[PDB]
């Protein structure tokens, strides 16, 4: 359980497929590009890994 | 030739019109109901714990649809805590006709703030003209802190965009919310927020509530009660300086109200959580009238305005940290109008 804040809202859709490529479910409000991101502990620090390559956001623990 | 009374059912029972002498206050002893009883289509959005749905005094006004519980991912079904349900009798007292949406966001555990800006922008899309969040959170400002209140106010942006009125609590710590923040470095959220109206709570004799938190944000005051003027230093509770809630009507109220034969349903309480709705409900109003007599909508700005010319100015001369614009009067409102 963490949360994401988006620099851009229109870049929702590559943080859902950054999520759905490493099984862990985003939540994301698109209006305000804010998610809160569920799924197992080990794979949340590679997909915020290979999320930050693409696009730029910033992350809550 | 009647004489005016509130819209609570109130069991019959005369004698609770006592407590009610915020909406007396409010509503100049109930006159507003055949000025502007507000418009079942102007609707207002409860970001709170849920909503006692069959209370006799709230069920003609609750959203038919019910409303979203985002704890458990299911339609509203009831009020576990009680806290959404007082707060939803402070707009209905003041504006018994507007429609009434909860978004539950809150219950025992508490809330996550990701609910809260989840249900603003969910209000805003469903065409909800007035926001009430009576809660919020103490942030530090740390990285995580920014981020938070970065998102926070992009929800705010949001329904200011779509000309929605937000208004929320500012508090019961007692603190100044700015000495707050250059010392403690939290601030008090959604209510330190751009577009967000951070609304205090006054007493019966108009002076501040010793609980209410005081700062730059304060824009309004609405009379929320305490348990006494100086109770804080004598330990003496003065009940009229209490407020009438409605609280759900199959959960036991408290030995104070039992002792004053208030029937359940009732409750008597204090808090900015019930100022802050006061001033939603007399939004609603507004909106009603204006609605009513130009087939327009205003703008959040039209309605802002109303509310702070027709404020009373309390300590200082002009918006203070410790009143904002002032104590908000709905009769007034619509008297300026």
């Amino acid at each position: 359980e963490q949360y994401l804040l988006l620099e851009h809202v229109k870049d929702k859709s590559k943080l859902l497929d950054t999520a759905e490529q490493f099984h862990i479910h985003a939540d994301v409000i698109e209006e305000i590009g804010f998610a809160k991101v569920t799924g197992e502990k080990q794979k949340l620090a590679p997909f915020t890994k290979k999320l930050a390559e693409k696009v730029g956001a910033d992350v809550i623990e | 030739v009647i004489s005016g009374s509130p819209a609570w059912g109130l069991d019959g029972i005369l004698e609770l019109k006592e407590y009610l002498w915020f909406a007396a206050k409010q509503t100049d002893s109930y006159r507003t109901y055949q000025i502007e009883r507000g418009h079942p289509d102007v609707k207002v959005a409860l970001i709170d714990s849920g909503l006692d749905l069959d209370h006799p005094d709230l069920k003609a006004s609750v959203n038919t649809n019910g409303g979203w519980n985002y704890i458990d991912g299911k339609p509203v079904s009831g009020d576990p805590t009680g806290h959404g349900t007082q707060t939803a009798g402070m707009i209905n007292i003041i504006a018994p006709d507007v429609t009434i949406t909860p978004y539950q966001v809150l219950d025992e555990k508490g809330g996550d703030s990701y609910n809260i800006m989840k249900a603003m922008v969910d209000a805003v899309n469903d065409g909800h003209e007035v926001i009430n969040i009576s809660t919020g959170s103490y942030t530090s400002l740390d990285r995580e802190g920014k981020v938070l209140m970065k998102a926070y106010q992009r929800a705010a942006n949001y329904a200011a965009k779509h000309q929605v009125l937000v208004f929320s609590s500012a508090g019961n710590k007692g603190v100044n919310l700015d000495e707050m923040r250059k010392t403690e470095n939290k601030v008090h959220l959604p209510s330190a927020l751009k577009h967000v109206v951070s609304v205090g709570s006054n007493m019966k004799s108009n002076n501040i509530s010793p609980y209410s938190n005081q700062g730059r944000e304060i824009e309004f005051t609405a009379p929320g009660g305490y348990l006494g003027e100086t109770y804080d230093q004598d330990g003496m509770v003065r009940v009229t300086d209490l407020v009438l809630t409605t609280y759900p009507k199959g959960k036991d109220n408290t030995a104070l109200d039992q002792m004053l034969n208030i029937p359940k349903g009732y409750s008597l309480s204090y808090g900015t959580s019930l100022a802050a709705p006061q001033v939603a409900g007399t939004a609603a109003l507004v909106i009603s009238e204006y609605r009513e007599r130009h087939h327009r909508k205003p703008s959040a700005k039209q309605v802002h305005h109303i509310l702070r010319k027709s404020a009373l100015d309390l300590g200082k001369p002009g918006k203070d940290v410790i009143y904002g614009y002032g104590e908000v009067r709905a009769y007034q409102a619509l008297k300026m109008m």
